[PDB]
Formats: structure tokens, sequence, C-alpha cells
């Protein structure tokens, strides 16, 4: 767990973490909201690149 | 073969070539896991016949 974010009213939860040097960081999102399913995505930051799901 | 019998005789042959018509037809399978699945024996049939060709 590097974070912990809430989808505001453009429902964007912003994530700021850290680029290893060459290695690549698959990031489980796992979101909920009570009221509907659970649901998930992984998705992997290849460098520095902006992983919008 | 043209040959052109006319009132100049001109045989030449002329190779041509053929193939029918062919269509891909396409199943897939896929879960929301975010991992599409294998493992299928999946069996396309000429059913235009009437049957299961």
């Amino acid at each position: 767990l590097v974070a912990t974010q809430t989808t505001n009213s453009q429902g964007v939860a912003t994530f700021t973490v850290l680029s290893f040097p060459g290695v690549t960081q698959t990031f489980k999102l796992v979101a909920s909201l009570q009221g509907y399913a659970a649901s998930t995505a992984s998705v992997s930051i290849t460098g520095q690149q902006n992983a919008s799901v | 073969s043209l040959s052109v019998q006319g009132t100049t005789s001109e045989s030449a042959s002329v190779n041509v070539q053929y193939v029918p018509l062919t269509s891909t037809i396409t199943a897939t399978v896929v879960n929301q896991e975010g991992s599409p699945l294998a493992g299928a024996t999946v069996q396309l049939y000429n059913t235009t016949s009437g049957s299961n060709t």
C-alpha cells in the first residue's frame, strides 16, 4: 500500500507515486463505493506514464 | 490461349489463376478479471446447408 485516495466530483483520485529506475510497477486499484459491487483493475506504469482506468 | 483465328494468327499462352472466395468468422471468450479465457474447443459449423456441416 503506497496510496489510498477517494474519487472527487470530477471522479478523479490522483496518486503521486514514485518511479523505480527501469522496473515496471504493477499497481492494483481496488475500487468500491457501498451500494455498488466492488471492482478491480491492475494496470502497470512502465516508467512514467499516466495510467488512467 | 487466345488462338486469335482472325486475319492474323496470334497464338499466346496467357496463364491465369483462380481461387474461390473465402471468409474468416471469429469467436471470442473473455473474463472481466481483465484476462481473456482460453482452453476452448471452438467448432464452427457450415449452417448455411440448413444443418451443422
